[PDB]
């Protein structure tokens, strides 16, 4: 709002949700396992939205309505950034590192870890820096709800002001710079692909009982259909 | 309510 | 190709752009979800044939090999069908242009079952496409950048090559228009994030047409069959 | 191939 760039960044990475463990497998298993980290993941995710500048001065509707939409946007792009120095591995907690053949194990999972390894990869191409991922995350979280406003929008060019305040210190030129936030922004196209996938997916697996699913996490489902 | 609506406001 | 300037990039992009089309639509009867399904799938089918010509025009595009112009094609093409007609409808407040003579609303969309949350979307997008005043040349650019930016990482420097052109021709076309700096890079995010909703509503719709397909609410060319495959 | 492998070859 009236921050400064650099203390947008020191905002948001103040912001930061902690990184949680699993349980030191079939499909019931791993699902049981990756679903049971979404949960408890998604309790840390509402306390740092409420971080997020801007995010708390909206109404208590908007503010369900961004996080409804946005959260396993928010939590592949956690997944990406965490799995970025594991070239081929999906570091989804510091105890379950998961080759990507050990997608296999479910149904239909395969596909949605060569999606989520391709963008790590793309992060690790481009150096993603720490304080690029955050300004990005809290883009999703604004901005893939807010058509379905103009004091977000007012929130998400700050950002903009951010990222290309973060990319001139780091001696990028004018033109490095404006195709460096290009491409940062397209991947989230990609993000929100996956995210679309995901929750097919996630359904799918509802439906089949394949795996108890915590209420928190129906209702976040849900908000999908 | 859902959840998320309490969670939002709890402190 | 990567020699292009900003102004023969968007001289290049203007000359490509197709024709719009007109539907079947048939006034003497009323709509019924099978008829209205049939009009709208037999429209994108003939647009879609436009649109492969179009992608060769594309700088860059008909240099990759046949597999990756069909990849990047059969995941982009629901993307480039609702962007275009997002463009065609920002000036008609509340409705969809689909074709001249098929112009909807959200109304009307409630004929198709699933449907009015889809045309909701389009129609907001318009809006924000309106409020934006989006201009020609920047739409012919991000309808650029989908093609080749949403199946890029399905699989690679040459399309980001490409892709960086079309970000220095957009912030070009910003400049030219007198927008300030800080304008520039704040426009080109606005524009870049309306890319992560179309992705969406593609997705929403490549989920409602597999529906219909699946419910025998209408046939499909070979064409729309193996696009919709594809995903 | 499919339709559109063809399709993209008609010059
Ligand atoms: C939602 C799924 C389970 C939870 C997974 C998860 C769990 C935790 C996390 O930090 C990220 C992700 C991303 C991929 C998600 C999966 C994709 C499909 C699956 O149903
Ligand atoms: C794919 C659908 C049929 C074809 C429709 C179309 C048809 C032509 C066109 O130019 C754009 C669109 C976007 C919305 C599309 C619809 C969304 C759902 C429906 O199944």
């Amino acid at each position: 709002l009236s921050l400064t760039a650099d203390q947008m960044v020191s905002a948001l990475l103040d912001a930061e949700p902690p990184i949680l463990y699993s349980e030191y497998f079939s499909e019931a298993s791993m699902m049981g396992l990756l679903t049971n980290l979404a949960d408890r993941e998604l309790v840390h995710m509402i306390n740092w939205a409420k971080r997020v500048p801007g995010f708390v001065d909206l109404t208590l509707h908007d503010q369900v309505h961004l996080l409804e939409c946005a959260w396993l946007e928010i939590l592949m792009i956690g997944l990406v950034w965490r799995s970025m120095e594991h070239p081929g591995k999906l570091l989804f907690a510091p105890n379950l590192l998961l080759d990507r053949n050990q997608g296999k194990c479910v149904e239909g999972m395969v596909e949605i870890f060569d999606m989520l390894l391709a963008t790590s990869s793309r992060f690790r191409m481009m150096n993603l820096q720490g304080e690029e991922f955050v300004c990005l995350k809290s883009i999703i979280l604004l901005n893939s709800g807010v058509y379905t406003k103009d004091h977000i929008h007012r929130v998400l060019d700050k950002i903009t002001d951010t990222l290309i305040h973060l990319m001139a210190k780091a001696g990028l030129t004018l033109q490095q710079q404006h195709q460096r936030l290009a491409q940062l922004l397209l991947i989230l196209s990609h993000i929100r692909h996956m995210s679309n996938k995901g929750m097919e997916h996630l359904y799918s697996m509802k439906c089949k009982n394949v795996v108890p699913l915590s209420d928190l996490l129906l209702e976040m489902l849900d908000a999908h259909r | 309510h859902k959840l998320l609506h309490r969670l939002l406001q709890d402190s």
